[PDB]
């Protein structure tokens, strides 16, 4: 979850940077619930 | 020892370093054009024409090197002039590539320093510094709307 | 596999890739210890197949029927050619004759 | 996609560079006599 999370920050940043707008924040804080364990964090990382 | 012009729009000799300054924001590039057709003026890509004399078999040293405050993502920050005759630094230097060309995306209007700079002032680059005729740059950049 | 590949995209950056064009008849000359002709001493060498040139590492020999020709790497500057604020690891990218 | 011949040898070591002509007497004897010089394309990389 982690090296993942930090590929999509990865993709956000070139995003950010190709279409000329830095306030472009697709990447939602979250999606790794510990009280069910972080389920889903895969489906919601594929949605953003 | 000398210098040329004032700061950020001439040259420097830094110890064994002739280094040739320029300030994009000076160059009035984003009002070449109207500007109803967009406004994201983004530097695609840089290479430099220097149509001295060169030697036989003898290389150019000298860095495009920028000077500012932008993202830049990566080691794209400068060039090597090794050619000296409409090069950057890349071997097939080729466009629509993977990764990121150098100074690809830098705001064409931007308040940066532009710096060339040439290693070796007084060494074997002596010659070639005194039969520089001019300095020239191909800057291609990409209008969008 | 993807901590690897996430170092690897983290920690690669661009390039500066610098060819040098380096004339050996320049270095032969230039040599300050048994330093020679280039053009002379390949004749030298051809008519006479038996001789070499130089010191060792940095000159021709004929061996059997092969002449070849010799060439030390440090002593030839190239990581002193730019300042050293642009990189560390300047290693050689290709070479053609 | 493979590597290149020379490609990521460290630009200042303490290698010995050799080029070797076979057949010194034989067919290769007029063109070592016709020899101008000998002149190499190191193309090399900085990488910060």
């Amino acid at each position: 979850y982690d090296l993942a999370v930090s590929l999509c920050l990865m993709a956000e940043q070139t995003y950010q940077y190709e279409l000329n707008n830095a306030a472009a924040h697709f990447i939602k804080p979250g999606a790794w619930h510990g009280t069910y364990a972080g389920l889903l964090a895969g489906e919601t990382l594929m949605l953003n | 020892e000398g210098s040329a012009g004032t700061t950020l729009n001439g040259l420097n000799v830094e110890g064994t370093q002739l280094q040739a300054s320029l300030k994009l924001s000076d160059l009035n590039i984003a009002t070449d054009y109207p500007d109803g057709l967009g406004n994201t003026r983004r530097i695609k890509q840089i290479s430099v024409t220097l149509p001295a004399l060169l030697g036989p078999y003898q290389d150019v040293r000298a860095i495009l090197s920028y000077g500012g405050s932008t993202m830049m993502p990566r080691g794209c920050k400068a060039i090597a002039i090794s050619h000296g005759m409409n090069d950057s630094g890349q071997f097939q230097m080729d466009f629509n590539d993977a990764k990121y060309l150098p100074f690809e995306g830098l705001p064409v209007a931007d308040t940066g320093t532009l710096t060339l700079s040439f290693p070796g002032i007084s060494g074997k680059q002596k010659s070639l510094l005194l039969s520089l005729s001019d300095i020239i740059l191909h800057i291609r950049y990409t209008i969008r709307s | 596999l993807a901590q690897m590949e996430k170092s690897y995209l983290e920690k690669d950056e661009r390039a500066l890739e610098v060819t040098r064009t380096v004339s050996l008849a320049e270095v032969y000359a230039g040599l300050t210890e048994n330093s020679f002709i280039l053009k002379d001493k390949v004749t030298e060498l051809v008519n006479a197949g038996e001789g070499s040139a130089g010191t060792t590492l940095n000159g021709l020999n004929v061996e059997g029927t092969q002449l070849q020709a010799s060439l030390k790497l440090s002593d030839l500057n190239i990581a002193t050619d730019y300042p050293d604020g642009l990189g560390n690891t300047r290693r050689i990218k290709q070479i053609s004759v």
